């Protein structure tokens, strides 16, 4: 979520 | 008793397919420069031929996207010094190649915001001692060599960042802007590779920033090699992108990973021009999509104004495909590079204003060549000619873009024009805008829909009774190569496997019945597979 | 449409400070005047360490226009421990939103960090302040337990924040969550009694929020924008948000509850990155009480005249009708990177016309990207889509773009008149613009010469140079004005007459005025009240016979006026203006006495003629239809003539002809003003005696549905005398006809199948395609193409199904597309036949057996279809190769179809039938 998952 | 001309002032001519101008000027455009002298409400037609020179001279730009989530997609990115080159090699003889990174705007929401003042060095929250996050870092000029860039480009490595969505528009514009920084050759055909991860911030997103400044499409990357209005200036639009990139005559590709690829597809509708490539397998580079890239860029010739004073409309017929002369278009697609084409320009003024040079250019997309036309003009309470709609009076003067007599039908064709880029899907004709169907049984706004149609193993069969055979329709028209395309290729006397895809079958004039099969796979590659050995009567 | 622009309160602030990033006004119950409220972000404070903290300001409209601080914090950041501070308000943005209710206001810092209670931290979760008067609580919804960028951590709550009417505040934070973004209702007093400066995370009662959701719901900012009004059945204000980002940069705009804080309406943009949502507002526009909601999407990218796409703006203006749902329209900016829909600011009723207005704003656009405000109009039927005045930005530069109208704010009037204000905001310069909305009077013109109809040898007045009986002609010009608001007592105007206009340089001035000679006599006048209307005339005269010759072109008196300045309000004196569409003057014209002869008076004899060319006209599109007129007089001269063209509702004016030479020219001018649409022709000022005219009237109706079984026009031609007036009425009708070009359409997949057929087995108990064979497929399609529709149909499809016992092409199972349900008279695949797994050629239902498949069709307008897809296989047993001649076979099935029934009842109608054949021919390949 966001910068990954 | 009214004297208009438009006497050619210049004329360098179209380089018969020479890629490198050897004192030889290379000039893809004929009519280099006309002038026109007009009476009032005067027209006068001329033209204009446009070549895509073969051999022509590349530079590539690639813009990586070197955030943390790129991780996956790196190091054989040694590929590009090597793979642009090789792949590209058998469509140039100079080829420059340069690259920069970004990752997003270093600030307040997007920047690692200090927690621990041991952060301005990332992903020590977890640890893997990424490098901290800059924006926009421009790290090789386009150059020659490949090994020289084979390991600069090794040398980089994931940043990181919170935002999902990472900017790099911000790049795409630099990138475009800084002709001096880059490298830009005014001369070569100009690409940017722009390969990313996922999403990316438009325009406005930085008001969270707390940025409000618009960006100004001006270039702001010094010395340091970094894009300083970064942290205080928003993020560009797509218009600003698209104007940019269209001046400085320089083609974006979206070389971006699986997940995301409809995004950046939907993305290049926007920015016409522009082409989405597929970046997935392992992930460094695959199929090298700027080759196919490239080429598709140059698949189409389309004319573009800049600068035309308002009296003066400007009307076109394009003759793409032998002398068969296509009404009212100015571009032609289909296209392999080499293929000549010639529009027909038709400049007319309406009452002429008052004089000065008024020169404007004519030039297709993505090329320096131009067709530059210096005008000049020799003039020296209820008016019923109405019903409305652009009609102007005396009676009825439609405006540019305007004809018929109630001034209701437009000039305009792309609105008529189709998912796969042919006006009408190739079924009708564009009339006001609007499609009117060549009836085989069809209908729809691009007359796109046709139920009714006979089965495509009908279509295909004459492609392979044309370029497997040599006798068919289709070459008895001269037209059997950009108006069949596809990709034959003859299947080892076995059919394919890939079930998701329909195998036909017919019988030449030859009493022999031959079987073929179409197919598509990412690219929405067209590929078809002739049974190498027709079933024919034994005796 | 009416604002001063000569002198608003200008109003500025410190350089570097965004003065004006966003307004107000403050109108206080415990005080009789009212104040302007600027927002300036960046600007220093006092505060102890804190840099760019930001401040509120109250300015005094007192024509002071003074403007000092509001104090908020005034304090610096508070500590988790030694030196490790809890919070961090430099560089906060305070003032970035400001909205204040009665005496009480809301102001936030969107970008105001707070270290977590946790581990050192740094986040943006935005903080609020609340005052009213003296007591002064801070709102910090997203300052909780609840951190990091999974919870409220990167919030920025108070981005955007409102008020509802029943005191409530609707706050926005886009970065909740993964900038999912977050809407949080509290109520107001709950605000202030919750309020405890030892507790940095407050827990609200009755607090509406939204919760986090799913993570493809990531970066889609919700409340970037806030507004609210009514949109369930009833109650208070329900919440109305912009999400920019929503649906893959498409951009969306939610609609919640104001109670349960459920999702109630959606909106989505038509484009990406266009930022549909950067701004919201909702107001009634058409005085109906709906709120009307109203989207900004200020990089919206439409085509131009070239059809190249352009980035100029949009604004979705969604009317609320009854039902619950909307009615949408769009509204394109004029100037490229203007970004028109920026900020769309709803003002009173700026002209009190009884309607209400707004004014959306282009901040960069105008010659130097100075910024242009558009105010629009509201009407019963909608909004008004054209500007009806622009203010434009006039400061320089200095760094960054002005961004004059980048925030507005208007709805009170911050004075005596009764006219709603404008607050226009330009944080580029470091200003606020109060531009206050003007008077608006709407006057009444009058103007009636005695004798209308002048005569030559009448001696009835004494000229004055010289005793003489000239042909005298009295001419009165009467004048009533209304007001509404602060304005009327003392009306000041400037009446002017003109005699015989119609010579222009020629000076053929045939009527003169009495005590000074002249066609040309202006005068001084006054009134008040809006039914008071004092009067005035004068006496003109007809020069001699002999001086000059006419036979007859009207004199035609000219009426024009004008208003003065300095008949307003002490406050620079704000003069008013006439309302929009008022016109100044009025002509009425005299008729020299010509020909009308011993009978005195011209009596003539009018008589309107039509033909029925072209009797009919089909249900759908514009047919064109064309009128043949025939207007005579056979009476005397008839003045003013003119045909007078009643026309429906369904019909439209084209024009007269042109294209003929039997036709007349006449000078018709299409005008529907009252509840009336007409066409009126000048059938020639004096339409002299037998004047007999022929012309051509071009229509073009489209229908008003079932209404009846036809349309009709009205004819009749009037005139300006008084005896014999006009002609009789003419009624002509013409008949709605129905015409439906329905057709069949028919064909197979595989058109042909080789029989040698690759590889295939025979099985005892076949169980798949494979098994069986090819799949041939045939697709039916019905589709309607007349203009005119039908309500029902029937479709018959006839299968060849088995030839003397043995199956050949065996149904699988078909599809259907369109208004269709059918059905087979045999089951369809009766061996459960499943997809996929590890008489010499002819063969029609005539020599074969029918597998029949009935249709049931209903409703295919203009251009629909509807078509049957039919799913085979081949049973491969189409093989006899052991003896005589098999080789060839042409399996054939067919369709027909009888259409049963229109919409139309009354209207004529005749059974629509026709057929088609598809045939699949198998033939043994190579033998
Ligand atoms: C508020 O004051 C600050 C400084 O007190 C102004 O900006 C600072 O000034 C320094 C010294 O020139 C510059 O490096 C920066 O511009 C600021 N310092 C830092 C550390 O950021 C600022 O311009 C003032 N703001 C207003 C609106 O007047
Ligand atoms: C408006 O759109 C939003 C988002 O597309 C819808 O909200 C989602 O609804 C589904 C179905 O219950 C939930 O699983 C998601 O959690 C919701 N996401 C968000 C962000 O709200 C919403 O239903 C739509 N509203 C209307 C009236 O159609
Ligand atoms: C008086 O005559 C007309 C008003 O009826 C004015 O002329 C134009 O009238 C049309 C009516 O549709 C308007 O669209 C124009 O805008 C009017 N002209 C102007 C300049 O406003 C005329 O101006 C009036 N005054 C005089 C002195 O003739
Ligand atoms: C199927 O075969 C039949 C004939 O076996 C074709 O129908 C017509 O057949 C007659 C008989 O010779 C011809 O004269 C006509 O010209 C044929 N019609 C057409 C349109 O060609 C029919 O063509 C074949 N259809 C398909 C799809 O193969
Ligand atoms: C505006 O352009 C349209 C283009 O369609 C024309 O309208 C046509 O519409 C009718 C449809 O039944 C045709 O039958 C007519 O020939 C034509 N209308 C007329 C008056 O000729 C036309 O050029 C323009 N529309 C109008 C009302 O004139
Ligand atoms: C026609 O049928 C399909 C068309 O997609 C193809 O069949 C090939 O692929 C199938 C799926 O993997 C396999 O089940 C088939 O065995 C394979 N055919 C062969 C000869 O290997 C192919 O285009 C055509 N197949 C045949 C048998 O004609
Ligand atoms: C059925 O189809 C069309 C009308 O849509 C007509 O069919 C005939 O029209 C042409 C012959 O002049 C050809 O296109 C067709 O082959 C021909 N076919 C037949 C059977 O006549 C015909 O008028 C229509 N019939 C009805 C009842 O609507
Ligand atoms: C892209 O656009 C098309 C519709 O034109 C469709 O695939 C979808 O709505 C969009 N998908 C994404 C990921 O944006
Ligand atoms: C387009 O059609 C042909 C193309 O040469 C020619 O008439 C001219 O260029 C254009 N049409 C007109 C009417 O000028
Ligand atoms: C609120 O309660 C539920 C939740 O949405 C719903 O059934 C109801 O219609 C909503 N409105 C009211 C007035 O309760
Ligand atoms: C006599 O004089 C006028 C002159 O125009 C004439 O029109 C009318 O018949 C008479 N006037 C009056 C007031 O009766
Ligand atoms: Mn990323
Ligand atoms: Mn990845
Ligand atoms: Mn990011
Ligand atoms: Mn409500
Ligand atoms: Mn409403
Ligand atoms: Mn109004
Ligand atoms: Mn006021
Ligand atoms: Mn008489």
């Amino acid at each position: 979520r966001g910068d990954f998952v | 008793e009214f004297p208009v001309s438009e006497a050619r002032v210049l004329e360098d001519r179209p380089l018969s397919d020479k890629g490198s101008g050897d004192s030889s000027q290379v000039t893809q455009v004929s009519p280099q420069r006309i002038a026109l002298r007009l009476r009032p409400d005067d027209s006068k037609n001329f033209s204009i031929q446009v070549r895509q020179v073969e051999d022509y001279p590349v530079d590539i730009y690639y813009l990586m996207d070197l955030s943390y989530s790129m991780k996956d997609d790196l190091w054989s990115i040694q590929n590009l010094g090597t793979k642009l080159a090789t792949q590209m090699r058998k469509l140039t003889s100079n080829l420059r190649i340069g690259f920069g990174a970004f990752v997003d705007k270093p600030v307040s929401p997007y920047m690692y915001i200090s927690p621990p003042e041991a952060l301005e060095n990332p992903c020590y929250d977890m640890k893997t001692t990424c490098l901290p996050m800059f924006g926009y870092k421009h790290v090789l000029t386009l150059t020659d060599q490949v090994t020289r860039f084979n390991e600069e480009v090794k040398k980089q490595s994931v940043s990181r960042n919170r935002d999902a969505p990472e900017g790099g528009f911000d790049a795409i514009m630099q990138a475009t802007v800084c002709d001096e920084k880059i490298g830009w050759r005014n001369d070569a055909s100009h690409l940017l590779v722009f390969t990313t991860d996922a999403k990316t911030h438009i325009a406005l997103d930085g008001r969270l920033a707390g940025i409000v400044q618009p960006n100004d499409g001006q270039c702001h990357v010094g010395s340091d090699n970094h894009y300083s209005a970064s942290t205080t200036m928003d993020y560009p639009s797509l218009g600003l992108m698209t104007e940019k990139l269209s001046q400085k005559n320089i083609n974006l590709i979206f070389a971006v990973t699986e997940n995301v690829v409809n995004l950046y597809q939907n993305y290049s509708e926007l920015i016409p021009g522009t082409t989405v490539g597929v970046l997935s397998m392992d992930s460094s580079n695959v199929l090298q999509l700027i080759v196919d890239a490239y080429g598709k860029i140059r698949s189409k010739v389309e004319l573009e104004v800049r600068d035309l004073p308002e009296e003066l409309s400007l009307s076109f017929n394009a003759t793409c495909l032998n002398n068969e002369v296509i009404p009212g278009l100015k571009s032609c697609m289909g296209l392999k590079i080499g293929d000549t084409v010639s529009f027909s320009i038709e400049a007319k003024v309406r009452g002429c204003p008052q004089e000065k040079e008024k020169s404007f250019t004519i030039k297709p997309v993505g090329f320096k060549d131009s067709l530059i036309v210096q005008v000049t003009f020799d003039c020296d309470k209820g008016e019923m000619c109405s019903g409305h709609g652009q009609c102007s009076c005396g009676d009825c003067l439609c405006d540019s873009d305007w004809t018929g007599y109630y001034c209701n039908c437009t000039t305009r064709t792309d609105t008529c024009m189709s998912s796969n880029g042919l006006l009408c899907s190739g079924r009708g004709k564009c009339e006001c805008g609007s499609c009117v169907c060549i009836q085989p049984g069809s209908y729809g706004d691009t007359c796109e829909k046709c139920p009714t149609c006979p089965d495509a193993c009908t279509f295909k069969k004459e492609c392979v009774e044309c370029k497997k055979f040599d006798r068919e329709p289709y070459m008895t028209e001269n037209t059997c190569n950009r108006y069949c395309r596809d990709e034959i290729e003859s299947v080892k006397e076995l059919k394919d496997t890939g079930k998701d895809a329909v195998n036909c079958t017919y019988k030449n004039e030859d009493d022999c019945v031959v079987r073929f099969q179409y197919y598509e796979d990412s690219s929405g590659k067209s590929i078809l597979y002739v049974v190498e050995e027709p079933e024919c009567p034994k005796g | 449409f009416n604002l001063d622009v000569d002198s608003p309160a200008e109003y500025s602030g410190p350089e570097g400070s965004y003065f004006g990033f966003a307004v107000d006004f403050f109108v206080p119950s415990a005080s009789s005047r009212m104040f302007l409220l600027v927002g300036a972000p960046k600007a220093n404070t006092t505060q102890p360490g804190i840099v760019e903290g930001g401040q509120v300001l109250k300015c005094d409209w007192s024509s002071t226009r003074r403007c000092q601080p509001i104090e908020f914090d005034a304090t610096g950041n508070r500590d988790y421990a030694k030196d490790d501070p809890l919070e961090f308000k430099s560089h906060q943005w305070f003032g970035a939103s400001v909205r204040s209710k009665q005496d009480k206001i809301l102001a936030c810092a969107p970008l105001y960090h707070w270290r977590t209670e946790m581990k050192q931290e740094r986040e943006p979760v935005g903080t609020c302040f609340l005052q009213d008067g003296t007591k002064t609580v801070e709102y910090a919804p997203c300052r909780s337990q609840d951190i990091d960028a999974d919870g409220q951590g990167f919030c920025q709550g108070g981005f955007s924040i409102d008020f509802t009417k029943a005191d409530r505040v609707l706050l926005g934070g886009p970065g909740s969550f993964y900038w999912q973004g977050q809407l949080i209702s509290d109520q107001v007093a709950e605000i202030v009694s919750k309020y405890d400066p030892n507790v940095y995370s407050i827990k609200y009662n009755n607090q509406l929020a939204t919760r986090t959701a799913q993570a493809i719901f990531d970066d889609s900012y919700l409340g970037y924008s806030v507004a609210v009004g009514d949109f369930n059945g009833d109650g208070i204000d329900d919440f109305v948000s912009g999400v920019p980002r929503a649906a893959r940069t498409l951009g969306m705009v939610y609609i919640y509850d104001g109670k349960n804080m459920s999702s109630l309406y959606n909106f989505t943009g038509e484009q990406m990155a266009a930022y549909f949502g950067f701004s919201v507002a909702a107001t009634d526009i058409n005085g109906d009480d709906y709120a009307d909601v109203f989207i900004g999407a200020p990089l919206f990218m439409d085509r131009g005249s070239d059809g190249k796409l352009q980035e100029v703006g949009q604004v979705s203006v969604s009317l609320q009708r009854a039902s619950g749902d909307f009615q949408t329209t769009k509204l394109n900016g004029f100037e490229v990177f203007a970004r028109f829909g920026s900020a769309i600011a709803p003002l009173g009723d700026l002209d009190q016309d009884g309607f209400n207005d707004i004014a959306i704003a282009a901040p960069y656009g105008g010659e130097d990207k100075k910024g242009i405000v558009y105010i629009f109009n509201g009407r019963s039927t909608g909004l008004n889509a054209v500007p009806s005045q622009i203010l434009e930005g006039q400061w320089a530069a200095r760094s960054m773009p002005p961004s004059f109208g980048y925030s507005m704010k208007g709805a009170t009037d911050i004075d005596k008149n009764g006219y709603p204000d404008l607050i226009v905001g330009a944080f580029g310069v470091d200003r606020a613009i109060l531009y206050r909305a003007r008077p608006v009077i709407t006057v009444n013109a009058g103007l009636e010469v005695y004798p209308s109809i002048l005569n030559q040898d009448n001696k009835t007045c004494s000229l004055p140079g010289t005793a003489l009986k000239v042909s005298c002609f009295n001419v009165r010009f009467c004048l009533k004005a209304d007001g509404k608001g602060v304005l009327p007592r003392k009306l000041n105007f400037q009446v002017e007459l003109l005699l015989d206009k119609l010579k222009q340089k020629g000076a053929i001035r045939r009527a003169l005025f009495l005590y000074s000679r002249s066609p040309s006599h202006s005068k001084n006048m006054t009134i008040s009240r809006g039914g008071l209307m004092q009067c005035e005339e004068l006496i003109a005269y007809l020069r001699d016979e002999s001086e000059f010759r006419d036979k007859l072109t009207p004199i035609t008196i000219f009426m024009e006026y004008r208003l003065d300045y300095r008949t307003a309000a002490d406050t620079t004196g704000l003069q008013p203006i006439l309302n929009q569409f008022t016109p100044a003057n009025i002509s009425r014209q005299a008729h020299i006495l010509l020909d009308c002869g011993e009978d005195n008076v011209c009596k003539p004899k009018l008589e309107v003629s039509v033909d029925s060319d072209q009797k009919k006209i089909y249900i759908g599109d514009d047919n064109p239809l064309t009128l043949i007129v025939k207007a005579q007089n056979q009476g005397e001269g008839a003045y003013e003539a003119e045909l007078i063209v009643s026309i429906p509702l369904q019909a439209d004016f084209i024009g007269v002809v042109r294209n003929n030479e039997a036709l007349a020219r006449l000078s018709c001018a299409f005008k529907t003003e009252n509840q009336t649409r007409q066409v009126v022709c000048d059938l020639g000022n004096p339409m002299k005696a037998g004047t007999q005219l022929l012309a051509g009237l071009r229509f073009s109706v489209h229908q008003q549905s079932e209404m009846d079984t036809s349309v009709k026009f009205d004819l009749q031609i009037q005139s300006s005398n008084l005896f014999d007036k006009v002609s009789p009425v003419v009624s002509h009708k013409v008949d709605l006809a129905v015409l439906a070009a329905v057709e069949i359409r028919g064909v197979s997949s595989p058109d042909h199948v080789f029989l040698p057929i690759p590889n295939w087995e025979h099985k005892e108990n076949p169980e798949t395609e494979e098994d069986v064979g090819p799949v041939v497929q045939h697709i039916y399609e019905l589709r309607n193409n007349g203009p005119s529709s039908f309500s029902k149909a029937m479709l018959h499809l006839q299968w060849p199904y088995k030839y003397n016992n043995n199956t050949l092409l065996y149904i699988l199972h078909y599809d259907i597309d369109g208004p269709m349900n059918c059905t087979s008279d045999m089951e369809i695949n009766p061996l459960r036949i499943k997809i996929s797994s590890l008489d010499i050629h002819t063969l029609g239902c005539g020599v074969a057996q029918c597998l029949k498949i009935v249709c049931q069709v209903g409703r295919l307008d203009r251009g629909k279809s509807a078509i049957l897809y039919v799913k085979s296989l081949l049973w491969t047993e189409t093989f006899m190769n052991k003896e005589n001649q098999n080789h060839s076979y042409s399996l054939k099935s067919s369709a027909s179809f009888n259409v049963i029934e229109f919409p139309y009842k009354n209207l004529p109608i005749e059974d629509i039938t026709n057929s088609t054949l598809v045939t699949t021919n198998v033939t043994w390949g190579i033998q």
